């Protein structure tokens, strides 16, 4: 409903994340795309300017994420290239803050969406 | 740029005022209104020692109905008034007079609102899939109230606002509603209050400029003539970076003269959203108030004189209910709809119940059909266009339509 | 000038209810009124006097919610 994309990849796979908004003012938003690997913290992999003109990746992930958005159908998307096992977690949706060198709003969000479950693993077959 | 709204006549706001002073004699509980107060101290006139009984009855009312043994010394029974959102509107009227909420009983009313407030979070849910059991509006107005008096609310509580205009919120929230969360915004923001959500607070603010100013219509008001009052007071409290929000701004000023000259402004609570901003007040500036301004004491107004009027027939319709009502009504021309409602009773074959409300009386039941969760009875004159104003407001012509719809929201 | 029934503020002749003298609160400006006077549920707290029960997060939130302070009590630092 907000998330949706994830799923079971070999190593060097692909798959690509939607975010879906139902709200008026998502056009008034930078938006993030966050992940919560097992055990670990909540990070941003990637955010992206109200317009669409300017980008922020982890570097983690650089070269290998885009992060991209369609203010017409109020929607994000992660296009995940070149997938590792360290990418696998639950992927989220939520706003972020624009700034000159994005960045999270991990630590101000207490409540998260159900999230979209990406996970990495050569033992996949 | 900055939201300004240049000096009006001195005139039209005196009259404005006139229209208010009414008012400062009747001190029943039914008709006893904190935005009445407050919007005459923030502006540039006064009433005189009659603002001193004023506030005195209103801290009778609200204190002795909520309080204790819960009803009046003087009126008796408060009939469930008044209401939390209606305390938050006694808070800001102590800021007016250059109050804080004290004592063991502020100390208990301030408890009250927190309530009210955690009993809507509970309603919405940390989901955020319920919804309030008044409105967003009165959701950001109690913490607005709040934060004036320098009293705190949890994140949790917060973020329910914070929420209903970021992204992920279903619905559309009126130019009111949306003002209302921006003033609550702004005092938190200004009062360094919840920096845990610092800036989802910020970019709110940032967000409901955006919104408001998309609502402005080509006659130039912020949604319509009635949102422009809390439109305007949210506005001039933060500048917008590169926008022209001074642009927009004396465009809205533009339609409230055109409307003030067209007699628009007769409500008093509207009158009193509106006459803090031709003082270049808002309600923030409830937050540490100068209350010792000079202010013009008004005069009387001229008395009334009613004349000849001639008869008129004006439709009144109900198709929300099996079998449906219309029935063509005869009153006097400058009749107000409550009076066409009054006749339809008198004729037989018509009923209806009004409770009152800092807005005048409200409608909540027609032909025992009383509104129930989320639903109202809406006020429509042909062509299927909702009235801006209450029944007792909105006069209707000779062969005009009347509709009452129930509506779910 | 006001009834029996009320006690008449001195300073601004305003009447309240005869209870509000000797409460504690100043309820006339000038004071005149105090003059010459004598489980809950999960997420809860109780108050430490009272049947009370508050949220958990209004504990050492700046305000007494319960009648005898005890959500504002040992609030400082160790
Ligand atoms: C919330 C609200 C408000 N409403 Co109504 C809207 N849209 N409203 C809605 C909802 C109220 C129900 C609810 N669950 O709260 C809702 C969607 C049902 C609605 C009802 C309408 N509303 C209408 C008017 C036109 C508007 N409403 C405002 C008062 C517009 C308000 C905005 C504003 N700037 O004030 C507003 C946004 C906030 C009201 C509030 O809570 N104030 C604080 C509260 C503590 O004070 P209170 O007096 O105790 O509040 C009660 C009354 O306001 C009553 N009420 C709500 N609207 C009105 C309008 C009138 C004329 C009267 C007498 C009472 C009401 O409901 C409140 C309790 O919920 C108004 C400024 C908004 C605007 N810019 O157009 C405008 C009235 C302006 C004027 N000239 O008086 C109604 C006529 C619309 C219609 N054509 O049917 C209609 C009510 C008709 C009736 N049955 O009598
Ligand atoms: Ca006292
Ligand atoms: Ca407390």
């Amino acid at each position: 409903l907000v998330e949706s994309g994830g799923g079971l990849v070999q190593p060097g796979g692909s798959l690509r994340l939607s975010c879906a908004a139902s709200g008026s003012t998502f056009s008034s938003y930078a938006m993030g795309w966050y992940r919560q690997a097992p055990g670990k913290e909540c990070e941003l992999v990637a955010a992206i300017s109200r317009a669409g003109g300017s980008t922020n990746y982890a570097d983690s992930v650089k070269g290998r994420f885009t992060i991209s958005r369609d203010n017409a159908k109020n929607t994000v998307y992660l296009q995940m290239n070149s997938l590792k096992p360290e990418d696998t977690a639950v992927y989220y949706c939520n706003a972020a803050a624009e700034g000159e060198t994005n960045w999270s709003l991990c630590e101000e969000y207490d409540y998260w969406g159900k999230g979209t479950r990406v996970t990495v693993s050569s033992h996949h077959h | 740029e900055m939201c300004e709204i240049p000096e009006m006549d001195s005139h039209l706001v005196e009259k404005l005022g006139q229209h208010l002073l009414p008012w400062m004699d009747r001190l029943s509980l039914e008709h006893l209104n904190p935005s009445i107060y407050v919007g005459l101290r923030l502006s540039s006139l006064q009433a005189g020692t009659k603002e001193d009984l004023y506030l005195h009855s209103l801290k009778l009312g609200y204190q002795q109905c909520l309080l204790g043994s819960a009803f009046s010394e003087d009126d008796g029974d408060c009939q469930g008034k008044p209401s939390m959102g209606q305390l938050a509107l006694y808070l800001l009227a102590l800021r007016a007079n250059c109050e804080f909420v004290r004592g063991h009983k502020g100390d208990r009313l301030v408890s009250q609102l927190k309530w009210f407030l955690e009993d809507e979070k509970r309603a919405i849910g940390h989901d955020h899939k319920g919804h309030p059991h008044t409105s967003y509006y009165q959701y950001g107005l109690g913490i607005l109230a709040l934060c004036l008096h320098q009293k705190r609310v949890h994140d949790s509580v917060v973020d329910k606002l914070l929420y209903a205009v970021e992204p992920f919120h279903q619905g559309h929230h009126s130019v009111d509603t949306a003002a209302m969360a921006g003033l609550a915004f702004t005092c938190l923001k200004r009062s360094n209050f919840n920096p845990g959500r610092r800036q989802r607070i910020t970019m709110a603010i940032r967000t409901v400029r955006e919104e408001i100013l998309k609502a402005q219509t080509p006659e130039g008001h912020f949604g319509n003539v009635y949102s422009t009052p809390l439109a305007l007071q949210f506005l001039m409290t933060s500048p917008m970076r590169g926008a022209e929000l001074g642009t927009a701004c004396l465009k809205a000023r533009v339609a409230l003269l055109a409307s003030l000259q067209d007699g628009a402004f007769q409500n008093a609570l509207m009158i009193s959203q509106l006459l803090p901003v031709l003082n270049h007040k808002t309600y923030i500036d409830l937050i540490f108030p100068d209350c010792l301004a000079p202010r013009v004491m008004l005069e009387p107004a001229a008395e009334t004189i009613p004349q000849t009027q001639e008869i008129i027939s004006v439709t009144l319709q109900v198709l929300s209910l099996l079998p449906p009502y219309r029935q063509s009504i005869s009153v006097l021309a400058g009749s107000t709809v409550e009076d066409v409602l009054k006749k339809a009773h008198e004729l037989g074959g018509f009923t209806y119940e009004t409770q009152a409300s800092l807005s005048g009386p409200y409608l909540t039941s027609v032909m025992g059909k009383a509104a129930g969760e989320r639903e109202f009875w809406q006020l429509l004159r042909d062509p299927n266009t909702p009235l801006l104003q209450g029944i007792a407001d909105y006069r209707p012509k000779d062969g005009e339509t009347i509709e009452l719809r129930l509506v779910s929201w | 000038s006001c009834p029996p029934t009320k006690f008449q503020c001195r300073t601004s002749g305003l009447c309240v209810p005869l209870t509000w003298r000797c409460d504690r609160d100043l309820d006339c400006s000038d004071g005149s009124d105090e003059e010459e006077c004598r489980a809950c549920l999960a997420g809860e707290l109780r108050c430490t006097l009272s049947d009370d029960c508050i949220p958990l997060t209004w504990r050492c939130d700046g305000h007494p919610d319960c009648p005898d302070s005890s959500d504002e009590l040992g609030c400082g630092t160790n």
